[PDB]
């Protein structure tokens, strides 16, 4: 066939990785393991980690931006409440 | 053609075959590295390396002895050959050695010479025999945390932390007499060997029963050992087979036969009557595989063994050859069946029957040690003869169809795929 360009991943037998040696794997077939019921009581608390630490990240700009939605809005109502219709007159045009 | 055996006081076994040039003598013992601990691993090994060691070995020379022993899974031998004359002057050297001498050869320098001799020995087997090495790994994840898991030669770090009194406690446990056989083979008549043997009295340690386990068992899984400075990729994919002493123990040596032994190289096997060896020509498969129907006291392993420098199509012949193996339970024919039964006959007798008689003394004693008998060479063919297409079926539904398997590979195997992957092919979709 036609000369294809070089690229970072090969296939199966020639991947494109590093040569591998010392590191050896161990699997046991899905067959002769427990039955799905086992993710409890070992697997419950050790859960729930991956947030635990990401959290904040979400959080806080969730947090500021929620706040400065809110702030606008209450301020908006006031604009256009009775009370309001004063300070509507000199922020407005 | 005679299968002799006699018990006394000691179970004496021999079978005689006058055109013999030669006699073998030996005690086999029902104990091997099915026997040992994690931990003490290679203790047998051990044992045979000193029996065959510098000294030991120049005392048998001088008179004229040949030394020879074997560790296996289940039992452990030692052996000792001569000249059918001689065969008095080989109990001498049997017992000066397992009751004299059971001091002498465990010197703190001989011991020392011997255990150098065994780590360069079971570490040269590790970097460099690929095949055995896959094939001991093999049973190791295939039978884990449980006594066939336990490789024959012992591993590395059992084996530099052994020390003289391991092996004494070992000798105390196993070599007892009622875990032991006599037996000999050569041309040597079985009344002129028990004769010799009820003649010098003395039990030493009778009564005395060897120590307990758990029972084997299969668990599917695998052990990848991947190392791609190897120019080649060795595996061996096997399902739980059958124990020694097996209804269907025959059953499946037939259908290992179907699939028989290749090599890529020799142009005669190249035309065997094998159906697989059509897909795997094509593109050079592999360089050669072979399959075996490794049989046990407890338990054994049906599957085969292969070895490739056709790195980026392993999947082809991991698929070709479980496609063929799926045919044994819906299509497998007549003439395939009776290919094997020839071809089963011609590698049983050229195992019984070669012109070694130590060869002979550890199938005899191998098989005496487990049902308290020998099935003569004539009987096996009889049940050869006797298997239809019917059994080979019921036999693979039962051990090949939609079963668990285990897997071990070393070298250049990225193209392996993963054990689901090779899981699902032991069936076929079917409406």
């Amino acid at each position: 066939g036609p000369p294809s360009g070089k690229t970072y991943m090969g296939w199966w037998g020639h991947m494109g990785g590093p040569k591998q040696k010392g590191i050896t794997s161990y699997a046991v077939s899905p067959y002769a393991q427990k039955p799905l019921q086992g993710i409890f009581h070992n697997a419950v608390f050790n859960s729930f980690r991956r947030f635990k630490s990401q959290f904040l990240y979400v959080l806080i700009p969730a947090g500021i931006y929620w706040y400065w939605w809110k702030n606008g809005n209450e301020y908006n109502e006031f604009l256009y409440s009775k009370a309001g219709r004063e300070e509507l007159e000199r922020v407005n045009v | 053609a005679e299968v002799t055996q006699l018990s006394n006081g000691i179970v004496v076994a021999t079978e005689h075959n006058p055109s013999a040039h030669t006699a073998s003598v030996g005690v086999v013992f029902g104990s091997g590295a099915a026997n040992e601990n994690p931990y003490n691993n290679g203790v047998s090994n051990l044992w045979k390396n000193i029996f065959l060691s510098k000294e030991n070995s120049a005392v048998a020379a001088k008179e004229g002895l040949a030394l020879s022993s074997n560790i296996s899974r289940d039992f452990q031998s030692y052996i000792v050959s001569s000249l059918p004359g001689s065969t008095d002057k080989s109990l001498d050297f049997l017992n000066q050695s397992f009751i004299q001498q059971k001091a002498n050869l465990l010197s703190s320098s001989n011991f020392e010479a011997t255990k150098k001799s065994v780590l360069k020995q079971v570490q040269d087997f590790e970097d460099n025999d690929h095949p055995n090495r896959v094939l001991e790994h093999l049973h190791s994840t295939a039978f884990q945390n449980t006594p066939l898991s336990l490789p024959t030669r012992g591993t590395l770090e059992s084996l530099e932390n052994l020390v003289v009194a391991d092996l004494e406690s070992f000798a105390n446990n196993h070599f007892l007499n009622s875990n032991a056989v006599v037996v000999g083979t050569g041309n040597i008549k079985h009344e002129d060997l028990v004769n010799s043997i009820e003649s010098k009295n003395l039990s030493l340690q009778t009564g005395t029963k060897p120590v307990l386990k758990k029972k084997a068992a299969f668990l599917g899984s695998e052990v990848r050992l991947r190392d791609d400075t190897l120019p080649k990729a060795w595996i061996s994919l096997a399902v739980e087979g059958e124990p020694v002493n097996s209804p269907n123990y025959f059953v499946a040596k037939l259908a290992a036969q179907i699939f028989g032994s290749y090599n890529a190289f020799e142009p005669a096997s190249r035309l065997q009557g094998i159906k697989l060896l059509d897909n795997i020509q094509e593109y050079q498969l592999c360089d050669n595989f072979n399959h075996f129907s490794l049989s046990y006291k407890d338990s054994g392993l049906w599957g085969f063994s292969t070895a490739t420098r056709n790195v980026t199509m392993i999947d082809d012949l991991i698929h070709f050859t479980l496609k063929q193996w799926n045919r044994l339970t819906i299509s497998v024919t007549d003439t395939e069946v009776e290919r094997a039964k020839s071809l089963l006959k011609l590698q049983l007798g050229q195992l019984y029957e070669s012109g070694n008689p130590v060869n002979d003394a550890n199938l005899l004693g191998a098989e005496v040690l487990i049902k308290g008998s020998k099935l003569s060479l004539g009987e096996a063919f009889k049940k050869i003869d006797a298997i239809t297409v019917k059994d080979v079926k019921a036999w693979a539904g039962k051990r090949l169809w939609d079963q668990d398997i285990a897997i071990a590979g070393t070298g250049q195997i990225e193209g392996l795929l993963d054990y689901m992957r090779i899981r699902s092919d032991m069936s076929m979709m079917r409406w």
